[PDB]
Order: C-alpha cells, then sequence, then structure tokens
C-alpha cells in the first residue's frame, strides 16, 4: 500500500506465498582471543566456519 | 616513545554463573507412590455463560 | 477388612455444584459416619497441624 502523494510505502506487502531468503552474516574466525592458541600457527594457517 | 596500537579482536567474555540439571544436585530415592483422583465432571451451556 | 465387590470411582465430584444444570448433590441422605456427639455442641479446637 502507499498513498499517490509519493511511492514511500506505508504498511508492506507479506503473505505466506513468499519465498523467505535469509543472509546469515557470520564473525571473521581469523580474529579470534583462543587463549591456549596452541592447534593452529598464525602464519601457514587459515581459520573457517563450518 | 610508547604508542597506542587500536584495532578490533574477539575476547572471551565473563563467565556467566551456568544452568545445571537437576539429577547433579538431587538424588533419587527408592520409595514410589501413586495418586490418582475420582473422575471430574461438568455440565453446562456449550456457547454462552 | 477387604474390599467389597463393587468399589467404584468414589463419588463423581461434579464441578459446579450449585447450578440448574446438575441435580440435588453433596450428603443429603446423611448415613452416620459422623460423631454422635454431632446433636450435642461443645468448642472445637483443630489441631491438625499444630505439632
Amino acid at each position: 500500500i502507499k498513498k499517490p502523494n509519493n511511492n514511500k510505502i506505508l504498511v508492506p506487502k507479506v503473505s505466506g506465498l513468499q519465498y523467505r531468503v535469509f543472509r546469515i552474516h557470520l564473525p571473521d574466525p581469523n580474529k579470534f582471543g583462543f587463549p591456549d592458541t596452541s592447534f593452529y600457527n598464525p602464519d601457514t594457517q587459515r581459520l573457517v566456519w563450518a | 616513545l610508547w604508542l597506542p596500537s587500536e584495532a578490533t579482536v574477539y575476547l572471551p567474555p565473563v563467565p556467566v554463573s551456568k544452568v545445571v540439571s537437576t539429577d547433579e544436585y538431587v538424588a533419587r530415592t527408592n520409595i514410589y507412590y501413586h495418586a490418582g483422583t475420582s473422575r471430574l465432571l461438568a455440565v453446562g451451556h456449550p456457547y454462552f455463560p | 477388612g477387604l474390599q467389597p465387590p463393587p468399589g467404584g470411582t468414589l463419588e463423581d465430584t461434579y464441578r459446579f455444584v450449585t447450578s440448574q444444570a446438575i441435580a440435588c448433590q453433596k450428603h443429603t441422605p446423611p448415613a452416620p459416619k459422623e460423631d454422635p456427639l454431632k446433636k450435642y455442641t461443645f468448642w472445637e479446637v483443630n489441631l491438625k497441624e499444630k505439632f
């Protein structure tokens, strides 16, 4: 819905039939603390979520 | 001669007092009891009081 | 003594006791099991969980 003086929507459209594409951002795991720090060398390795 | 460095990094948080399961601090005994009500009945009007 | 042959679920216990739906209920024929001295008044002192 909108008012005919502009194009800005007043209430939006949502129904049961729409797709729902969720985008998920993640924290970069190369920049963690990890206090025991023994399981990876920080030069020849990189870390990635799964 | 000493200067700040100032970057961004994820550090471990403060510990929160966790919730533990009941089987830890509650000991189970050997005594079993039974309890059952008679029957529950109700007659009324189905639409409005 | 052990059980009578019909034991049944002791008393139906209707929920809404004052209505026009159910019939008259709640101890209309009073078979003893009570104190015989009910006709002679006293001063009751309830000590069920005073101990």
